[PDB]
């Protein structure tokens, strides 16, 4: 289990 | 004790996270994941007093306007920490209308134009930003002010949603501790800090549902 | 087509009477007697568009201050009709706590002090009267007044509870045309009525559940 | 069935 993984599909287009 | 978000201008009453399901147009079932009110009196945890404002830099905005730069700016008294222990245990989201919000209140001795700066962070770094502008109610000599049914945008939901189909409670909670709110309420006119409540997240697992303590936010 | 009920100095946007029952600190049903709002859009009848104010007279408050007396007194824009055909389908007393209430909002071109003041009819004869004063809240350019949660009496509940538990739909209907309320929005300042509504009840036999019509009151 | 005993257990110590 990644919790940087799980905060990553969900993240992953709006880190600005 | 008892313990009360409150600032010398402005006292944050009510705070909750909810997601509400249609059945039918007369009919509609509630769930409270995070909670603060009468329903819910604040208490200070008995083991801790205060958090130190250096021991959660990495997980709050950096740079201008951020957490360390807001409390070094105050005034002291309108900085505090809340630690919500999450009720996830709701199958409201299966059948009917979904509708995924939160609703806050305010009171305070003066009549001002507040304005409510609210940021999700992951890892520490900002993801969603909402602001609302809010006006008084004169109401017993005090304001009143209520952000009412502010809606919850689709990351916040698709995040929900994901956290409460993981298998394991401490998969729930790696997850958590790397997930934080930053709550700035200002005065729009004057620009003083009147409120700012950095939040952090636990599930709960107490048949009681979701918790919270309050800390107060200090640089020693 | 849609209706407002509204004068030229106030609009009721939203009325609801209603259920709730607490299952546990994070979860609670409600369930809605009577509703008017954006989830329930007000429409006039097409087979009646007014009400002849001679034709209730017997139905509500007589001598000063009473419906005739309003009426007559005006402004004539501010006087309206409701018929609800009210949903009594639910179990939510059963288990849990429970809190009856009635929830209404207004909106305003104006920064007033309203009072409002709901009177309960039995047989045309005023059994219950609750009196509110709202201040005003800035929105979007023009003043909103909210009252929130008002308490239904012991004699309101009794009421609903042996009407639920009737046998019949003829029962429930018998009993509820002898059942009104007047409610009457007045500038605590100038003493101008800007809002009186007459209510008129039936029971919903609909499987979309409680309705309504707007009618408007005339003397011809 | 009677609507006016039907009020009456409600509202009889009411009426004033
Ligand atoms: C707009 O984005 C609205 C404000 C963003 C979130 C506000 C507070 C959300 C509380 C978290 C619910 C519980 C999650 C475990
Ligand atoms: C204080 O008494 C509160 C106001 C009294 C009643 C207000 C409106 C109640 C609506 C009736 C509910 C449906 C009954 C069939």
């Amino acid at each position: 289990f990644s919790p940087a993984d799980f905060h990553x599909d969900i993240a992953c287009d709006v880190a600005r | 004790g008892p313990r009360s978000v409150a600032s010398s201008k402005l006292w944050m009453l009510e705070f909750s996270a909810f997601l509400e399901q249609q059945q039918d147009p007369d009919t509609y079932n509630k769930h409270l994941f995070v909670h603060i009110g009468q329903s819910s009196p604040s208490y200070s945890d008995p083991y801790l007093e205060a958090v130190d404002i250096r021991q959660i830099y990495d997980k709050f905005p950096e740079k201008k306007g951020g957490l360390k730069d807001l409390f070094e700016r105050g005034p002291s008294n309108a900085f505090f920490l809340v630690k919500f222990w999450a009720d996830l245990n709701t199958n409201i989201e299966d059948e009917g209308s979904s509708f995924y919000g939160v609703s806050s209140q305010y009171e305070s001795p003066e009549n001002m134009i507040i304005t409510c700066s609210t940021k999700v962070c992951s890892f520490g770094k900002q993801v969603v930003e909402k602001v609302e502008t809010e006006y008084a109610r004169y109401e017993n000599g005090h304001y009143s002010y209520r952000i009412h049914r502010s809606p919850l945008c689709e990351y916040m939901i698709n995040f929900i949603h994901k956290l409460k189909h993981l298998p394991e409670k401490y998969m729930m909670n790696s997850v958590l501790e790397n997930f934080t709110i930053l709550q700035v309420v200002t005065n729009r006119d004057t620009q003083e800090t009147l409120l700012c409540i950095a939040y952090v997240f636990e599930v709960s697992a107490s048949e009681h549902g979701a918790q919270h303590h309050i800390y107060r936010l200090v640089k020693e």
